[PDB]
C-alpha cells in the first residue's frame, strides 16, 4: 500500500580512549581482589586486599603472611625493602610513596614484586610525578634516541635556569609575584562608560581584618579615588582602624608607616591578590565589580603569613648533563631526489588501475613545478626506483625549503592514499642527504589533495603504516647553510650589483612616486585577500619603502620568490633590523604561511619587546598551537613560551593544561612531552598542584567511562545511586576533596559537596560538581564552586568561539560600545573531554517558557519572557534588566552572524534573572552545514523585552536604538578584521574539522564582507538582516 | 563575449573552488581598483589588444610578459528539456552522494577507533612480555635460595615445592593470554586494512558524483535536496 509494497531484504535490528581502569580491562577493580605479591625468597605468597588500601598496609600485612611461609629468616626488616610492578603502560615502576592506595596504581596486572630500593637519588628517581602529570613516563624519553630529542632535553633547560634564578633573585616579594601574579588590565585609562559609573573618580571599597580574637573580621568600608595604588589603599584603612581620641594626627600618622608595609591586599573568597602598585581599577575584580555594580571586598593579609603559605622552589639540575667540509651556494647541481620503495599500501586490485608517488618541493606554498614519478607497479610489492628531477638549483634551496609528497590512485580517478612531508635541512642546518625510511600519515577525512603541504613535517612514529624509503644526492662532504655573515655580503654584493642595468623590465624608476602609496592601501588590505604577482613583483621592487610601513611586512614576504636566493639574502637583511610591529601584526608572522626562522625571530622579538603578559594569556592557545608548524624542536618561540611559563604561574597553568590537552594527538605527541617535561622539572611546587588536578580529571574520566558504556540502559535513579556510592569511596574522598580548579586555579576546590552533585540529563552523562570553597571569607565572594565535567564532546572549538566572543567584547568595550556577552569558562583537558564552567540564575528560553505555561495546547504566549523578566525585575530595576538584555541580544546577534556559528533555538540561548541574555553549544562554526546565513534570528519574544512589552515592536525608539548597536558593533569588528583571520588562521594545525584550511577560514571574510565599502558593508549586513528577519531593517546610515 | 569560460562576477574564494582538483585556465574581474592560471590583475584602458586577450594566449606562452608564464576548463556540460526532471535526475545523482559520503564517513570512524584499539592492543602486549619475564626472575630467583637449603633429600622441601610449582603453572596461564591476544591484534590488523582497502574505492567514486551533481546543478538558471 504505502511503499509500494516492496520489501528491503538488507535491513536487520542490529569516544575511544586508552582506559583510566584500575586495571588493564577492567574499570573499576573489585572492593577485594587478589594481589599475587612476589617476595625476593622465590614464595609467591597470594593475597587477598582492599581495593583502596595504601602500600603501607600491603607491606604491613604481607609481612604477617610471610613468617608462615617458607624462608622467613631470609626476609630482612620491613623498612629495609620497597614494592615495583608493571603498570597500564608497559613500564615497570617502583613505589616510592606507600601512601598510594591499590586502585591508583593502573596496574597492568593485579601482582607486587618486592625488591630492596637502588638508586640512593630515591628523590630524583621519584620523578615519576613528571610522568605522571605529564601523562607518560619520563623513562619513555631517555630511550628516544634521535640526536635532536636527546639535544633538546639538555640544552632547554639554559631556559629554565634563567627563570628559576629571576623568581629567587628578589624572594620572597618575587616568588610571590610568580606564583600569584597581579590579575590586571592592558591599560590603566579607564572606558568613559565605565568612568560614568563611578562619581568623579570615586569608589567604595570594603577592607577586612580579623584582629586579636582571630575569630571575628571587621569591615572598614570606604571611598577611595580609582587611581589609588594598594600601598595607598592599604594606609586608608590603616588610617580609619586605628583612629582615636588618644591618638594625636601626629601619633597616628607615625604608626600609619609602621603598620603600613606590613600588610598586603587579597580578593576575599579567591586566592587573587595585589602585590604590583597599578591603580585599583586596573585590577580585573575592581573593573568586574564596578561593571556589575558590587562593592569591592578586599582583605589586609599579613606579609609575614603569605610568605609563610609560599614554599621553596629548590630547583635540580637533572642526570642527563666536522670542519664543515662544504657550503650550500658551493654545490653546482639541480635538486635530485631517488624514490625507492613502497611496502604496505592496500588498495582493492579491480578497483584502482594504477598507483603513482607524487611529490613537490615547498616553502608553505610552492618553489617550483610539482612532478609525479611514472604511474607504475600498480597492483602490489610498487618498486618504481626513479630518481626525480626539480628544476631548482640546489643553492637557491631556502633554509625552511621541505620535501612533500604522497601516494595516489588512478577518465580523473586521481586520490591520495597516503602524504608526508620532510624537512630539507637537518636541526643543526644540514642539507639531508642518503636512504631515508619514511611513514606515511593517513589522508583527513576533508582533502581531495594530492599532496597535503599544511601536513606536520616528519615520520608518523606509527610503524605498522605504509614505509616509503627514499634516497639524498650525497655531495662527497656533508652541506651546510651558510653563515648569516656569508649571506649578507651576497646581499649587499647583488644590491651594489642593481646599479648598472639601463632598460626596465616586469620585476625591479628611481624616483619614488606619490601617487604609488597603493602600498599603504594594499598594507590595509586583510591576510586573506588574494595578492596577484602584478602587485607581487610592484611591492618587491619598493622593498626599500617598505621599511617605512612596518604593517607591510607580512604582504611583503608572500611577494618574495623564495626559489632566488639573491630576493631571499636581501629579504633576510630587510627583517634583520626591520621596525618592531604591533604583537596582533607580528602574530601573523607565527603561522603555517611564514615557515623562515629569520622571519620568526623577528616576530618572537615583536612579542618579546612589546607582549604584555595580560594579552598573552588572551592569544596563548594560538600560540601553542602555531608550535606545531615550527620547523624544529628547538625554537625561540618555545623558549619565549617557556621563559613566560615559568616567570608567571597562571600563565604557566594554561600553559600545561593546553599542551596536556593535545598529547592524545600522535602528531604534536613528542614535541609537547618534551616541552611538558622541561616544564614540569622546573615550575616548581606547583607540580604537586597540577599532579592533584590530573588525578582528580583521570577519576572522573574513568568514573563517567562507566556511566558511558556499562551503565547505559540504567534508570537515572540506578545511575546516581551508583555515582554517589562511588564519590564516597576513600579514594574519591582523598582524590577530590582538595585541589584547584583547573577552570581558574584561583578558585580553591574543597570538601565536595555530594548533596549537591549529580549527572545531568544529556546522554553523554556529563557530571555536575559541586565542591566548597575554604577561603576564609567564603561569603563575600561564593560559597560553592561550581563546573561541569563532560565526557564525550570535543570542547576545543567551543573553547576557540568563547575566546573570539571574549576578543569582540574587548573591540567593542575599548571602542566605548557597551555590549555585554558572557563568554563562559570552557577547558579542552583530552581528547574530547573537559570543564564548562557553570553560570548560576540561567536558564535556557525553552525553561522560561515551561515554568510560565498555563493550562496547555497553544503556543506559549511570547510574552512569557517578557512576563518572566518582569516579575524577577520590578522597580526602576525594570529599565535597566532590558538595557541589559537589550545591549546582550545585540552583541550576540552580531558575533554569532559574523561566526555563523550553529542555528539558535530555545534549547541553545540562556538568559540570566538579572536581564543578559547568553548563547551556549556554538558546535560548528561556519557554516559546515553547506555539505551567508543569520544564526540568530531575534523571535517575537526577544523584539517584545527589546520594545518593553509593546504591540506592534517593530517600528518603536526602542528597536531604533538597538538596530544602532549592531551596525557599530558589526562595524567596530569590521575595522579589526585583521586579528581575527590571523586568531583563526594560526589554529589550522589543532586537528578541528572546520579549520581543515585557508578556505574554511574565508567565510569570515564573505560575512565581514571585506570585498566592499564600510558603508556598503552596512547596506550589505542590513541586508542579510531584513532578509533574515523579514522586515524593520532598512534606510539608515551616519551623521 | 559571454565566451563560455567567463563566469562575471564569480567571488574570489569560489574561483579557487571551481579550480578545486584541477591539473588550466579561468576568469574573474573593486571595481575602482583578473585571469587565474597564480592571480593576475588584468587593465583594460595588466604590462595592443579584452576577449581577444584571452584567445591571444590560448595557445601561446606567456612568457613575453614574464619568466613564470611560460585547458578552458568551463564547460556548460550541455550532455534533458525538464529543468525538474535534469534536477530530480541530478538531485538523484545527488541522492548518491549524501549516501557515498556516509559510507565514506562511517569507515572513516571504524579507521579511527579500529586503529586507536589496535595500539591499546599493541602497548597491552609489551605490558605481558614486561610481566612475563618478572615471573622467569622470580621462579629464577627460587632456585638460588630453593636448592641452597635443599639438605634434607626433611617435612619443609615437599610443601614447598608444590607452591613453588604455581609458579610454572601462572606463567603458563599469562603466556596464553598474551598469545590469545595477539591473535585478536592480527584479526585487527587484517580488518584495518580492509578499511583502507573500502576506504580508496569509495574514495575517488565519490569525487566523480559530486562533480558531475554540481555540473548539473551549475547548469540550470532559476537548496531544495
Amino acid at each position: 500500500s504505502y511503499y509500494h509494497h516492496h520489501h528491503h531484504h538488507d535491513y536487520d535490528i542490529p569516544p575511544p580512549r586508552p582506559s583510566s581502569g584500575e586495571l588493564w580491562g577492567i574499570h573499576l577493580m573489585p572492593p577485594r581482589i587478589l594481589v599475587e605479591c612476589l617476595l625476593p625468597n622465590g614464595m609467591i605468597v597470594t593475597l587477598e586486599c582492599l581495593r583502596e588500601a595504601t602500600l603501607i598496609t600491603i607491606k604491613h600485612e604481607l609481612f604477617k603472611e610471610a613468617r608462615k611461609y617458607p624462608l622467613h629468616q631470609l626476609l630482612q626488616d620491613e623498612s629495609s625493602y620497597i614494592f615495583v610492578s608493571v603498570t597500564q603502560e608497559a613500564e615497570r615502576e617502583e613505589f616510592f610513596d606507600e601512601t598510594r592506595r591499590l586502585c591508583d596504581l593502573r596496574l597492568f596486572q593485579p601482582f607486587l614484586k618486592v625488591i630492596e630500593p637502588v638508586g640512593n637519588r630515591e628523590e630524583k628517581i621519584l620523578n615519576r610525578e613528571i610522568g605522571f602529570a605529564i601523562g607518560m613516563p619520563v623513562c619513555e624519553f631517555d630511550m628516544v634516541k634521535d640526536p635532536e630529542v636527546q639535544d633538546f632535553r639538555r640544552n632547554i633547560l639554559n631556559v629554565c635556569k634563567e627563570a628559576v634564578d629571576l623568581r629567587d633573585l628578589n624572594s620572597p616579594h618575587s616568588r610571590a609575584m610568580y606564583v600569584y601574579p597581579p590579575n590586571v588590565e592592558s591599560s590603566p585609562e579607564l572606558p568613559k562608560h565605565i568612568y560614568n559609573k563611578l562619581d568623579k573618580g570615586q569608589i567604595i571599597v570594603v577592607i577586612w581584618v580579623i584582629v586579636s580574637p582571630n575569630n571575628d573580621k571587621q569591615k572598614y568600608t570606604l571611598k577611595i579615588n580609582h587611581d589609588c595604588v594598594p600601598e595607598q589603599v592599604i594606609a586608608e584603612a590603616i588610617r580609619k582602624k586605628t583612629r582615636s581620641m588618644l591618638l594625636s594626627s601626629e601619633q597616628l600618622k607615625l604608626c600609619v608607616l609602621e603598620y603600613q608595609g606590613k600588610y598586603i591586599l587579597k580578593v576575599c573568597g579567591c586566592d587573587e591578590y595585589f602585590l604590583e602598585k597599578y591603580p585599583l581599577s586596573q585590577y580585573k575584580y575592581i573593573r568586574s565589580c564596578i561593571m556589575l555594580g558590587r562593592m569591592p571586598n578586599l582583605m589586609l593579609m599579613a606579609k609575614e603569613s603569605l610568605y609563610s603559605q609560599l614554599p621553596m622552589d629548590c630547583f635540580t639540575m637533572p642526570s642527563y648533563s666536522e670542519t664543515s667540509t662544504k657550503s650550500l651556494w658551493v654545490i653546482n647541481s639541480a635538486l635530485r631526489i631517488k624514490i625507492l620503495c613502497a611496502t604496505y599500501v592496500n588498495v582493492n586490485i579491480r578497483d584502482i588501475d594504477k598507483i603513482y608517488v607524487r611529490t613537490g618541493i615547498y616553502h608553505g606554498g610552492e618553489p617550483l613545478c610539482d612532478n609525479v614519478n611514472t604511474q607504475r607497479v600498480p597492483c602490489s610489492n610498487p618498486r618504481w626506483n626513479e630518481w626525480l628531477n626539480y628544476d631548482i638549483y640546489i643553492p637557491d634551496l631556502p633554509r625552511a625549503a621541505r620535501l612533500c609528497l604522497s601516494i595516489c590512485s588512478v577518465k580523473e580517478e586521481h586520490c591520495p592514499l597516503a602524504w608526508g612531508n620532510i624537512n630539507l635541512f637537518d636541526y643543526t642546518d644540514t642539507l639531508v642527504s642518503g636512504k631515508m625510511a619514511l611513514n606515511l600519515w593517513p589522508v583527513p577525512h576533508g582533502l581531495e589533495d594530492l599532496l597535503n603541504p599544511i601536513g606536520v613535517t616528519g615520520s608518523n612514529p606509527n610503524k605498522e603504516t605504509p614505509c616509503l624509503e627514499l634516497e639524498f644526492d650525497w655531495f662527497s662532504s656533508v652541506v651546510k647553510f651558510p653563515d648569516m655573515s656569508v649571506i649578507e655580503e651576497h646581499a649587499n654584493w647583488s644590491v651594489s650589483r642593481e646599479a648598472g642595468f639601463s632598460y626596465s623590465h616586469a620585476g625591479l624608476n628611481e624616483l619614488r612616486e606619490n601617487d604609488k602609496e597603493q602600498l599603504k592601501a594594499i598594507s590595509t588590505r586583510d591576510p586573506l585577500s588574494e595578492i596577484t604577482e602584478q602587485e607581487k613583483d610592484f611591492l618587491w621592487s619598493h622593498r626599500h619603502y617598505c621599511v617605512t610601513i612596518p604593517e607591510i611586512l607580512p604582504k611583503l614576504l608572500l611577494s618574495v620568490k623564495w626559489n632566488s636566493r639573491d630576493e631571499v639574502a636581501q629579504m633576510y637583511c630587510l627583517v634583520k633590523d626591520w621596525p618592531p610591529i604591533k604583537p596582533e601584526q607580528a602574530m601573523e608572522l607565527l603561522d603555517c604561511n611564514y615557515p623562515d626562522p629569520m622571519v620568526r625571530g623577528f616576530a618572537v622579538r615583536c612579542l618579546e619587546k612589546y607582549l604584555t603578559d595580560d594579552k598573552l594569556s588572551q592569544y596563548l592557545i594560538q600560540l601553542v598551537q602555531v608550535l606545531k608548524y615550527e620547523q624544529y624542536l628547538d625554537n625561540l618561540l618555545v623558549r619565549f613560551l617557556l621563559k613566560k611559563a615559568l616567570t608567571n604561574q597562571r600563565i604557566g597553568h594554561f600553559f600545561f593544561w593546553h599542551l596536556k590537552s593535545e598529547m592524545h594527538n600522535k602528531t604534536v605527541s613528542q614535541r609537547f612531552g618534551l616541552l611538558l617535561e622541561s616544564y614540569c622539572r622546573a615550575c616548581g611546587m606547583y607540580l604537586k598542584h597540577l599532579n592533584r588536578q590530573v588525578e582528580a580529571m583521570e577519576k572522573l574520566i574513568n568514573l563517567t567511562d562507566i556511566l558511558k558504556q556499562e551503565k547505559k540502559d540504567e534508570t537515572q535513579k540506578v545511575q546516581m545511586k551508583f555515582l554517589v556510592e562511588q564519590m564516597r569511596r576513600p579514594d574519591f574522598m582523598d582524590a577530590l576533596q582538595g585541589f584547584l580548579s583547573p577552570l581558574n586555579p584561583a578558585h580553591q576546590l574543597g570538601n565536595l559537596r555530594l548533596e549537591e552533585c549529580r549527572i545531568m540529563s544529556s546522554a553523554k552523562r556529563p557530571l555536575w560538581l559541586n565542591w566548597e570553597n575554604p577561603d576564609i571569607m567564603s561569603e563575600l565572594l561564593f560559597q560553592n564552586n561550581e563546573i561541569i565535567f563532560k565526557n564525550g564532546d570535543d570542547l576545543r572549538q567551543d573553547m576557540l568561539t568563547l575566546q573570539i566572543i571574549r576578543i569582540m567584547e574587548n573591540i567593542w568595550q575599548n571602542q566605548g560600545l557597551d555590549l555585554r556577552m558572557l563568554p563562559y569558562g570552557c577547558l579542552s583537558i583530552g581528547d574530547c573531554v573537559g570543564l564548562i564552567e557553570v553560570v548560576r540564575n540561567s536558564h535556557t528560553i525553552m525553561q522560561i517558557q515551561c515554568k510560565g505555561g498555563l493550562k496547555g495546547a497553544l503556543q506559549f504566549n511570547s510574552h512569557t519572557l517578557h512576563q518572566w523578566l518582569k516579575d524577577k525585575n520590578k522597580g526602576e530595576i525594570y529599565d535597566a534588566a532590558i538595557d541589559l538584555f537589550t545591549r546582550s541580544c545585540a552583541g550576540y546577534c552580531v558575533a554569532t552572524f559574523i561566526l555563523g556559528i550553529g542555528d539558535r533555538h530555545n534549547s541553545n540561548i540562556m538568559v540570566k534573572d538579572d536581564g543578559q541574555l547568553f548563547h551556549i553549544d556554538f558546535g560548528h562554526f561556519l557554516d559546515h552545514k553547506k555539505k551567508e546565513r543569520v544564526p540568530f534570528v531575534l523571535t517575537q519574544d526577544f523584539l517584545i523585552v527589546i520594545s518593553k512589552g509593546a504591540q506592534e515592536c517593530t517600528k518603536t525608539r526602542e528597536f531604533e536604538r538597538f538596530q544602532e548597536m549592531c551596525y557599530k558593533a558589526y562595524l567596530a569588528i569590521r575595522q579589526h578584521a585583521n586579528l581575527f583571520i590571523n586568531l583563526f588562521s594560526m589554529m589550522l594545525g589543532s586537528g578541528m574539522p572546520e579549520l581543515q584550511s585557508f578556505d574554511d577560514i574565508a567565510y569570515i571574510r564573505k560575512t565581514l564582507a571585506l570585498d566592499k565599502t564600510e558603508q556598503e558593508a552596512l547596506e550589505y549586513f542590513m541586508k542579510q538582516m531584513n532578509d533574515a528577519h523579514h522586515g524593520g531593517w532598512t534606510t539608515k546610515m551616519d551623521w | 563575449q559571454d565566451a563560455e569560460w567567463y563566469w562575471g562576477d564569480i567571488s574570489r574564494e569560489e574561483v579557487n573552488e571551481k579550480l578545486r582538483d584541477t591539473a588550466t585556465f579561468l576568469v574573474r574581474d573593486t571595481k575602482m581598483h583578473t585571469l587565474t592560471l597564480k592571480l593576475i590583475k588584468i587593465f583594460h584602458r595588466f604590462s595592443t589588444f579584452v576577449v581577444e586577450l584571452i584567445n591571444h594566449y590560448r595557445n601561446e606562452s606567456l612568457a613575453q610578459y614574464n619568466p613564470k608564464l611560460d585547458y578552458p576548463v568551463s564547460k556548460y556540460q550541455q550532455d534533458e528539456d525538464n529543468i525538474e526532471a535534469v534536477g530530480k535526475k541530478l538531485h538523484e545523482y545527488n541522492t548518491q552522494f549524501q549516501e557515498k559520503s556516509r559510507e565514506y564517513d562511517r569507515l572513516y570512524e571504524e579507521y579511527t577507533r579500529t586503529s586507536q584499539e589496535i595500539q591499546m592492543k599493541r602497548t597491552a602486549i609489551e605490558a605481558f612480555n614486561e610481566t612475563i619475564k618478572i615471573f622467569e626472575e622470580q621462579c629464577q630467583t627460587q632456585e638460588r635460595y630453593s636448592k641452597e637449603y635443599i639438605e634434607k633429600f626433611e617435612k619443609e622441601i615437599q610443601r614447598i615445592m608444590h607452591n613453588y610449582d604455581k609458579l610454572k603453572s601462572r606463567i603458563s596461564e599469562i603466556i596464553d593470554s598474551r598469545r590469545r591476544l595477539e591473535e585478536d591484534l592480527k584479526k585487527q590488523a587484517a580488518e584495518y586494512r580492509e578499511i583502507d582497502k573500502r576506504m580508496n574505492s569509495i574514495k575517488p567514486d565519490l569525487i566523480q558524483l559530486r562533480k558531475t551533481r554540481d555540473q548539473y546543478l551549475m547548469w540550470l538558471t532559476q537548496n531544495e535536496w
